[PDB]
């Protein structure tokens, strides 16, 4: 989930 | 009251963050769809040739428009996590929490928020610039043809409930908040947040619509509903993926849909 992780970190 | 006030306050602040987070709210898609708006109306798609015209103002047909719907729903998730951070406590939630709370939400979400873009007739698309008939989608050759019958089919029945924005931001923040999704590390937090948005949800439908009776119940209702219809969709683009060879699932989509039901 880095794509999810990178949304929810940005 | 005070605590009516804070729930007040709560509703206030989610249809905000509901406003700058997603591009078509209900309100415009209604006026758009009555054609009651001074706007140039939508580019109807109805068949193959129309679809081709449509092309401009907005690979087999049937997986042209799958890869549609697909960088759509994408665009749609990014629309959905921004507004999660905006629930109050949210990004407090353990990360992984936040992801598995969002893994499972999104797609209730989407085919909640389609209903606001959907009639019995069709659904509009690319902003509104389209309007996709319903016969149309139907037409499509299997798998694909019954792809958005099942979402056509909820959005008739939840669209009857005449819910308006504010009350969508905070049933929206209800569903992103279940304590039940498979894999959480701490429920309790979440379930904590769930009953505060879940009394300034009551509390919003009794202002709102003060002539509906018991619109809280049958809100809630659907959310069992809703389940069901991801769990269908699921199992389709399970089926999908194995039978088309010619199609790439978007990865941000394959995060979501791997070890989801």
């Amino acid at each position: 989930h880095k794509i999810l992780h990178r949304l929810l970190q940005e | 009251n005070p605590e009516s006030a804070d729930l007040r306050a709560l509703a206030k602040h989610l249809y905000d963050s509901y406003i700058k987070s997603f591009p078509l709210t209900k309100a415009k898609a209604r006026a758009i769809l009555t054609g009651k708006t001074t706007d140039k109306s939508p580019f109807v798609i109805y068949d193959m040739n129309s679809l081709m015209m449509g092309e401009d103002k907005i690979k087999e047909v049937a997986i042209r428009i799958f890869q549609g719907c697909q960088f759509a729903s994408v665009e749609a998730v990014q629309e959905i996590t921004e507004y999660a951070k905006s629930i109050p406590g949210f990004v407090n939630l353990d990360l992984n929490d936040q992801v598995t709370l969002l893994k499972y939400g999104v797609h209730e979400i989407i085919y909640t928020m389609l209903a606001s873009l959907m009639n019995k007739d069709g659904v509009l698309i690319s902003e509104g610039q389209g309007f996709m008939t319903r016969e149309f989608l139907k037409s499509l050759r299997k798998p694909f043809g019954d792809f958005m019958e099942p979402k056509f089919e909820f959005a008739v029945k939840f669209n009857a409930l005449e819910l308006d924005d504010s009350d969508l931001a905070i049933f929206i923040a209800v569903i992103i908040l279940s304590g039940d999704r498979p894999g959480l590390l701490n429920v309790k937090p979440i379930e904590d947040i769930q009953d505060n948005l879940l009394q300034a949800l009551e509390l919003q439908l009794k202002l709102n619509h003060p002539e509906s009776s018991q619109l809280f119940a049958k809100l809630l209702q659907k959310m069992t509903d809703l389940r069901q219809i991801v769990t269908e969709h699921v199992q389709l683009l399970q089926v999908i993926k194995k039978t088309e060879t010619d199609m790439s699932l978007h990865p941000l989509l394959q995060e979501i849909y791997k070890d989801l039901y």
